[PDB]
Formats: structure tokens, sequence, C-alpha cells
RNA sequence: AGGGGAUCGAAGACGAUCAGAUACCGUCGUAGUCUUAACCAUAAACUAUGCCGAUUAGGGAUCGGACGGCGUUUAUUUUUGACCCGUUCGGCACCUUACGAUAAAUCAAAAUGUUUGGGCUCCUGGGGGAGUAUGGUCGCAAGGCUGAAACUUAAAGAAAUUG
């Protein structure tokens, strides 16, 4: 049955981006999926979106221009202290002068590198470069 | 190695058929495995056709038919040069062959 | 077994150049 | 492509596809350009300007590089209502 | 009209000159690539294709010929009975080089055959029967534009032309009006009011 | 030997000068088919054979043995390539394997580990490939340290120009030839990765080949 | 009687460019080889003639695939332009009727690019 | 343990072949082959491919239900039933293609995995000894389940190429 509901919003817009797609069809909308969507719209890595809004769940349509490298999810949530927080930099990112590793903590959710301006640690949603 | 994506035998979807009688050998073979041929011939060969014309009592006459259904297994199929072996690219070809139609 | 012409090739480098005594 | 002081360092910098904006390699045969001449206002064709597009192999294995040649088309107003969305 | 002026309208001469050669009529295999190029399939008949759309890619075809500064660096392909006489008068008219008849694969990849060629642009009849020629066509980095009907290949075919593809007029008539096209573009015919001296039925095939 | 005949309008346009550098040639990327391209524009390019293996086939008499070579060409500050071609005499083997490898020369991408400061040393990314059986891996390392990886392949490295890089390998690396292939693909994927400092477009311009008018 | 390459690349070359003045008979080509030819054998010398003059008799009645003597060569690009004084596809004064036939669709086209002045005629067609 | 027992046919008895033939070939023939009331729980029990969920390419067939339409046939005749064209749901399957994967044969999954994390269960780590010895447990028995060690060896094995 469904266990990710975020699980499958990325890996369907993996599959159109290597695809060449520029729109891409999400069945399933949720809190986190659409705050997710603005943190990847800051960084220029998606254009608009438009959740039509149907009396069951909602959908998502975002719209692609390429620019994006890779987006996946880490399913067991972590936890994770403030000291080795770099270690998952090191980890699963090409490099440390791009790409960015999304937390969520009491404040929100946001980056690996606002998160550690906020001097903060918490679970491991995602990541994307 | 897998050769042939049926498993030479044309059964997927059900778990058992029930098994027929070699007509050369009397073998037990799957009907969908084993190799039917019909055929359709006449009473008499065609050099005699014209002697049992002439000695009918009805004026013209027109001889019957004979239908019969042969099936062998495949260890019978290649012996009696029914069927032959083929290519590796041949072998995927499941058009019947086309019959000579002049005969030079 | 190509180990014949090694001796006086000089058209090509090797890995490990054979040092001789 | 990097920089230290203001200076380029890379060796060299690549293109980039018009139709889906990869990069298209060295040594990636398959990859055109295409070039379209301008016309004048009495029909003559203007010499010498022109505008350039890239494609990448990929999208021309495919099969799309026509859809894309419209979109462009119709973009910079090369051709009329050749291409829409039902 | 960003980059056009409204001088590039079909004339009236042209729509009838293109029904009469039974341009409109396709086979029943319907290519999904093709599809915005199709309004509607007869009910109980073939796909028609519209002239009207075929006017202006047309013309923009030529206008990717007129952009090679010279013309021998385009080359024509041409394997059919259908087609040998129409690309011959064709490379004859402009300039170009044209192979009817064998191919001699190799072509554009060996530098010892007699027919080694370095060309620009590459123009193919039909994509099916001309799908060897496109193969090593996307080894080298040459366009191409083919004439395609309403079933075929798009495989490295960056302009594709809707016709008829396997008429016996068809083909002719769109090889001599791109020619047109393609002098009209260029100073020679010097007026696009102005008529050709040259007959429709040049473009042809005769059976002897 | 003696002065060359250009059979392809790259070799007359280079022979008479009408092209600027190699940069454009790799911008446009286009094939090339002779060799005397390659050493016209870039002279002192070492090349390195790894090791000769003959290679059987039988026949009524007996068997019948051909020998195969490994060879890469390399500057060491950008450019490398290699070639494999067999022949039934080790002279000719090694000579034709020269004239491949240079002509399948291709250039890295390098850039800085960390913080930057000119003088470009290391790769901007993680790139690894796998060409059947063989997988090979480059990290970006840290200045200073040297390069920590097999014998067979430390050539390859040092030839390429990179001066730090980690290495880690996987599966099957006893074919050398098939390891050297792999590393080939991993250090050719090197521009292939659109990094950030890409975003900028960028203005198309004619190639040579169209507004260039060879010679008769 | 198999012949090999040896005088099959001579007898193309000979027949492709010297056909007008010799014939179809045998005693000419025999006694015209030599001066055109250098060969070091007679016989030899009466097997190109003894084939070149077979050839020639299929050369009076039709053409042979992959032979193009210079008489065959001119007549073609003489014959380039055929013209008939009427066009076949026109149809003004080939059909009496100047007006033609087309279908509803085709009409439906004609409205949509805006040529409406046409004279033409649909006629439904459908079997289902 | 009862009933039934036409035909074949383990075991067995003869006739041939062969140097020998306790077999292949031919004539007989007991248990069995059928059924009622109870045990046994193993098969190349094979798609040699675990179950649930999401995405990814073109095509044309076909079985069941529903929807639209131009016509033909036909009846105490219309609507229904039979045939034809197009769309959709759920299945047993098939052809081409590789942007992808594998050592390869080949695969719309064996893809979305070195750029490695959707959820759940089981099993294997060079070849023999060995599915053996011993203990336990189920069964009237035949047997099933669980399951070693001593010792020995540098190769066994998979896919493909030339003969
Ligand atoms: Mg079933
Ligand atoms: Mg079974
Ligand atoms: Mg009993
Ligand atoms: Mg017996
Ligand atoms: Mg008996
Ligand atoms: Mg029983
Ligand atoms: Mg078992
Ligand atoms: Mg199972
Ligand atoms: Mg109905
Ligand atoms: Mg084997
Ligand atoms: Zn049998």
């Amino acid at each position: 049955v469904r266990t990710s509901v975020l699980h499958d919003a990325l890996n369907s817009i993996n599959n159109a981006e290597k695809m060449g797609k520029r729109q891409v069809m999400i069945r399933p909308s949720s809190k986190v999926i659409v705050k997710f969507l603005q943190v990847m719209q800051r960084h220029g890595y998606i254009g608009e979106f438009e959740e039509v809004d149907n009396h069951r769940s909602g959908k998502i349509v975002v719209q692609l221009n390429g620019r994006l490298n890779k987006c996946g999810v880490i399913s067991p949530r972590y936890n994770v202290r403030l000291a080795e927080l770099e270690k998952w930099v090191t980890k699963l990112l090409p490099a440390r002068q791009f790409g960015y590793v999304i937390l969520t903590t009491s404040a929100g959710i946001m980056d690996h590198e606002e998160a550690r301006r906020k001097h903060v640690a918490g679970k491991i949603i995602g990541f994307f470069y | 190695v897998k050769k042939r994506k049926n498993n030479g035998r044309n059964k997927k979807g059900r778990g058992h058929v029930k098994p027929i009688r070699c007509s050369n050998c009397a073998r037990c073979t799957p009907k969908d495995k084993a190799i039917k041929r019909f055929t359709i011939r006449n009473m008499v060969e065609s050099a005699a056709i014209r002697d049992i014309s002439d000695a009918s009592v009805f004026a013209e006459y027109t001889v019957p038919k004979m239908y019969l259904k042969l099936q062998y297994c495949v260890s019978c199929a290649i012996h009696g040069k029914i069927v032959r072996v083929r290519s590796r690219e041949g072998r995927r070809n499941r058009a019947p062959p086309p019959r000579v139609r002049y005969n030079k | 077994e190509g180990e014949a012409e090694l001796k006086d090739e000089q058209a090509a480098e090797e890995i490990a150049q054979t040092e001789k005594k | 492509m990097e920089n230290d002081r203001g200076e380029i360092v890379d060796l060299y910098v690549p293109r980039k596809c018009s139709a889906t904006g990869r990069i298209i390699k060295a040594k990636d045969h398959g990859s055109c350009q295409i070039t379209i001449a301008k016309v004048d206002e009495n029909g003559r064709a203007i010499q010498g300007e022109n505008i350039i597009y890239a494609f990448s192999g990929f999208v021309r294995a495919m099969g799309e590089s026509d859809d894309a040649l419209n979109r462009l088309a119709q973009r910079d107003g090369l051709l009329k209502n050749v291409w829409s969305a039902q | 009209p960003a980059n056009l002026p409204s001088i590039f309208n079909p004339t009236s001469a042209d729509i009838e000159q293109l029904l009469a050669a039974q341009c409109h009529i396709g086979s029943k295999n319907l290519n999904v690539h093709m599809q915005p190029y199709v309004w509607k399939t007869r009910a109980d008949g073939v796909n028609i294709i519209n002239l009207g759309k075929t006017w202006e890619k047309l013309v923009l075809a030529a206008r990717i010929i007129v952009a090679i500064d010279n013309p021998s660096d385009v080359c024509v392909i041409s394997s059919r009975p259908f087609g040998q006489r129409a690309v011959l008068k064709f490379a004859a008219h402009t300039g170009a080089q044209a192979i009817a008849g064998r191919f001699t694969p190799g072509s554009f990849t060996n530098y010892i055959t007699r027919s080694f060629k370095e060309p620009r642009l590459i123009v193919v009849t039909d994509p099916r029967t001309d799908a060897q020629a496109i193969k090593e066509a996307s080894y080298v980095n040459i366009p191409v534009i083919a004439l395609c009907d309403t079933d075929s290949p798009l495989e490295y075919v960056d302009v594709a032309i809707p016709t008829n593809n396997k008429g016996r007029h068809s083909v002719g008539l769109i090889w001599w009006m791109l020619a047109r096209e393609v002098l009209r573009l260029r100073g020679t015919i010097y007026n696009r009011e102005t008529p050709w001296d040259v007959m429709p039925d040049l473009y042809f095939y005769r059976d002897p | 030997e003696k002065e060359w005949q250009p059979v392809t309008k790259l070799g007359r346009l280079v022979k008479a000068g009408k092209i600027k550098s190699m940069e454009e040639i790799y911008l446009h990327s286009l094939p090339i088919k002779e060799y005397q391209i390659v050493d016209y524009f870039l002279p002192k390019l070492k090349d390195e054979v790894m090791k000769i293996k003959p290679v059987q086939k039988q026949t009524r008499a007996g068997q019948r043995t051909r020998f195969k070579a490994i060879v890469l060409i390399g500057d060491s500050d950008g450019h490398v390539g290699l070639g494999i071609k067999t022949s039934k005499e080790v002279a000719t083997a090694i000579r034709a394997a020269i004239i491949i490898a240079k002509l399948s020369v291709i250039p890295v991408r390098r850039g800085y580990w960390g913080a930057n400061l000119g003088r470009p040393h290391s790769l901007p990314v993680k790139q690894s490939g796998k060409c059947g059986s063989v997988t090979v891996r480059l990290i970006p390392a840290p200045r200073g340290t040297s390069l920590v990886a097999s014998p067979a392949v430390k050539r390859l490295l040092q030839l390429a120009g990179i001066e730090d890089a980690y290495t880690s390998s996987s599966g099957s690396t006893k074919t050398l030839e098939n390891t050297l292939k792999a590393t080939f693909a991993a250090v050719a994927n090197t521009y292939g990765f659109l990094t950030p400092n890409l975003w900028k477009e960028t203005k198309l311009i004619r190639s040579p080949l169209e507004e260039y008018a060879d010679t008769l | 009687r198999v012949r090999t390459k040896t005088v099959k690349k001579s007898a193309k070359v000979i027949i492709e460019k010297y056909y007008p003045r010799l014939t179809l008979d045998f005693e000419t080509n025999k006694r015209v080889c030599d001066e055109i030819a250098v060969i070091s054998s007679k016989r030899l010398r009466n097997k190109i003639a003894g084939y070149t003059t077979h050839l020639m008799k299929r050369i009076q009645r039709g053409p042979v695939r992959g032979i193009s003597f210079k008489l065959q060569e001119e007549e073609r690009e003489r014959k380039d332009q055929y013209v008939p004084e009427v066009s076949a596809l026109d149809f003004h004064q080939n059909s009496e009727t100047g007006m033609l036939d087309i279908d509803q669709e085709t009409k439906d086209l004609l409205k949509h690019l805006g040529f409406d002045s046409i004279p033409v005629n649909v006629i439904p067609v459908t079997q289902s």
C-alpha cells in the first residue's frame, strides 16, 4: 500500500525530468509536499505549480525546466545530532558548494545549510542536488 | 538457457491439459504439444479415376473424399521428415510455409 | 610472450622500464 | 564555470540544448545545428543575419526534435498556428 | 508576424495545384508523433493532411536551404523509381548533388570510396526506404529534411514534410514547388507575383 | 614521413591556419578521422603502452597467434586518450595503436576542493563509470596528497593532469584493459555533469565549416 | 567456358571508349583491337574480340544493364525534357467542367484557411 | 477395510536377437488402473522469476460487462438476437524498439541502484563427505521434518567464440 507519498512524488519528478518532460503529475497532496515545493522554487530548480482541489485529496502539477539533477528521499527518518550533520553532506552530496539536505525540526523544515545557521538538528526527510 | 519462449508446448495461463496418444509409437504427449496434421485425400489415386468412372453404373460419378487427423510426438516428427531443423533466427517464425502454386 | 624486442625498441615507453644491473 | 580572481580557468564552456537544456558533450555525434534564413519585406533573403538553434542527440534519438522545432519557431514568431495545447 | 510579413500567404494557384495531385490521401496507419498535423480521420477511410500547414512549413524548409553559403554542400537522396528524374532535375535547376538508385553504404564514412562526400545538409524522399542513409547521417552531425506520409519513422529527422509520399504526381509536384520557393527566395525569379516558365509535368516519371 | 595531402575539409583549413584553436572544435563536437590533426596542434604528447598479450586461434595445422597492445596518450595538462588494436606483429600493432590513441584524445575538467586558491587541482564532483563488470570511481581530494589508486590506473590519472583524487573499485577488476576503458569513461564524464555555475545562458554562433570557404 | 576479370575490364573499357566506329562483325574486331590496345597474347586477343562481337548482338537489340556506350549516353540527356502541351494535373481545360469534387472536411479546411472563393462541389463518401 | 474387476500392465512364465541379453521386439499375466470410509504430505508441485504500492513506448489482435453510431438480415417481426466501426474497465498473451540493465543468453521488467534507503517474509557463501552419523518429533508401515563432524581436494561451475 501507499507508504510514502513524498517518495512517490519525488520518484515521478525524477523520472519525468530524466525523460525530458516539462510537466508532472502527483496524485496525493499533503502539507509536507506543498511546503516542499516552495523550498524547491527558492533555488530555481522548478517552476510554477498548481494544485487542483477536488474534494477527495487534491492533486499536484509542477512545471519542470530541466536544471534538476536528482531528488530522493530517505525512508527511515534517522535522528542526527548537530555535530555529525556534515557526515551526511559528505555521504550523499557531490560537493559542498551546491546541493542541499532537507531536515525537519520544530521550527519547520529547511535545508542543512540554513539549519546549521539555526544551530538545530532533527530528522532527515530528503535531499536534492 | 531458454531455447524457446513458449517452452515448446504453447501452454500459458493454465496448470494441466489432458494427454493424447501418438499415432506412430503410442506415446503420451500433451495435446497442445503434439504436432497435428489434417489430411484430405481421394478414395483412389489419380490414375484410377478413369477406371472407376467407366466401371461405374451411374454415368458420371464423383469420388468421395477422405478426412484424417494424425498427431505425432516430436520424436516421430523429425524422423518421418514431417518437420525439420531450423536456424536460430528462423526458429521464431510461425507463419505457415507458402505452398507452391505454379509447380514450374 | 611479446618480450623479444623490448631491448632496443625506442618507439614506445613501457610501464616498468626494465632496469639493467 | 569556476573563477578565482575574476579570470576564467575552465578550458572551454560547452553549449546547451534549446529543446531540453542539457549540455551537448564533445564527440556526441547526432547533435546538430539548425540555421534559418531571414527574409526582408519584399521577399529577398538577407545575407549574414540569422538565428541559430542546437539540438542534442538524445532528443533526435527519441524523434521529437520536429515538435521542438515547432515550439522554437512559434516562440520566435517563425510559424503560425502549427503547435497548440489540447 | 514577428519575423514574417503578410506576403507569405499561399497564392491562389497553389491550392488547386496541390489538391489536383492527390496530396491529401494517406495510409491506414497513423503515427503518434504526427498527430498535431492531423485534423481528423475520414469516417471509414483514410486520413487527410492539411496542405495549408504544408505551405508554411515548406517555406521554412526553403528558408533552411537558402542559408547555406554555397549550394554544392546540399545533397538529395532517392531510391524508389518514382523519384529519380525529379531529384536529378531539382539538382540541375538549383545547386545540389543527387544520389539516385543504389546508395553504396559507407559513402559518408569511408574516405577511400569513389562517392565520398562532405555535405552540410541532406534531403530525403522517404525515411522508411532511405532509413539506411539516416543512420550514417547521424554519425557526422548533418541535419536532414525528409518527405513523410501519415505513417513514417521520425528518427533523427528535424524537418518532415507531410505529403502523400507515394503518389505519382504528388512527389514530383512537391519537389518542383520546393525548387520554386528556393529560387523565389533567391534573386533568380526577382518577384513573388511573376509566374515561372517551367511546366509542372517536367518533374514527373516516364515508363520507358 | 613527407608532407601530407589533406583529404577532409578540416585538413585543408588547419593546414592553411584558418582555424583559431582546438576549443571551438571541441565545442562543436566534430568527428576527427585523420591523425595529423592532433599532433600538428598538440606537440609533446607522451604515449605509454601497458603490456602485450598473445591471442590464439586454432586451425587444421595447429594454432595461430595474434598480438594485442594497450596504449594511451596524454600531455598531463588536460588531454588524454587510448586506443586498442591487434595485429600479427608487435611493431604494426603498437604503431596503429598509437595512431588510434591519438585519434581518441579527450579533455578533462578540473576544479577546487573546498575553498578556491586558483591553480585547479581536483575534480569538481564525484564521478564513476561501469563497462561490463568493471566499475571505477573518482573522488575529489584535498590539495597535497598523492594518488590513491592501483598501479595500472595511477599512470592514467598521472597523464590526465589531475594531481589529487580518491579512487575506489568494485567488481572483477582483473581485466586491466576493461578497467582502463572504465577509467577513460569516468574521466570523459567530467564535463557531462551540469553544475550550477553553468546556469547563465550562452550565445550560439555559426560554425567554421559553414562560414569558411574551402580550397579547390 | 567462363571468363575471368582480365578480359571483362578490357571489354567494358574498349566497348564504352570506342562504340560507333566498330560494328557487329567479328572479323573487324579482330584486326581493330591491337592498334588501340597493347596485348601480349594472340589467344587472349581472340578472347576479347570474340566476346565483344557477341555483346554487340545484344546492343543492337535493346539495352543491357551496366553499359552506356557514347551513342546511348547522349540520347538520355537529350530526351531529358519531354513536354506535353496540356498539363496532366491541370484540370481547367482537361476537365470539361472546371469545378472539381472534394470531401466535406476538405471544404472545411478551405473555410479554415480562408480561401472560400474556390468553386468546388462536395460529395459524401462512406460505407460503414 | 468392503464392492467392482472390460482394457492395459510392475512381479512372473515363454518366443527371438546377440559371444552373452535377467532389456529394447512378440503372445500371456498378479498387485494396480474404478468406487465407498480412513492415512501418507512428497514432485523439473517450473514462469527454474516471493507478496503489496507508484512511475516509465509504439502497435494490433483477443475473452467478460457497460456506452455511441451508419447499415444488413430476420421473425405475430418493432426495442431485443446476429454482423460492422470507434472509446473505456479487468484479464490470458504477442510483435518491433533501448533512453535503461546484465558476464552473456535475453528483459515493459530482469527498468526507475556507485547519482546505492517505498513496506513485509524466507533461503545460499569453493567442490566432495552429505541430505550422511546422532538426538528429537509425526506416521500402522513405506517414510516426512530438524540436521552435524572427522577426513580430502585447486579447482568444480555459468554464458558465449573457433573447430
Ligand atoms: Mg489464472
Ligand atoms: Mg504442474
Ligand atoms: Mg480391495
Ligand atoms: Mg513386454
Ligand atoms: Mg496382455
Ligand atoms: Mg490408488
Ligand atoms: Mg522439495
Ligand atoms: Mg511459487
Ligand atoms: Mg449497442
Ligand atoms: Mg556450456
Ligand atoms: Zn511417436
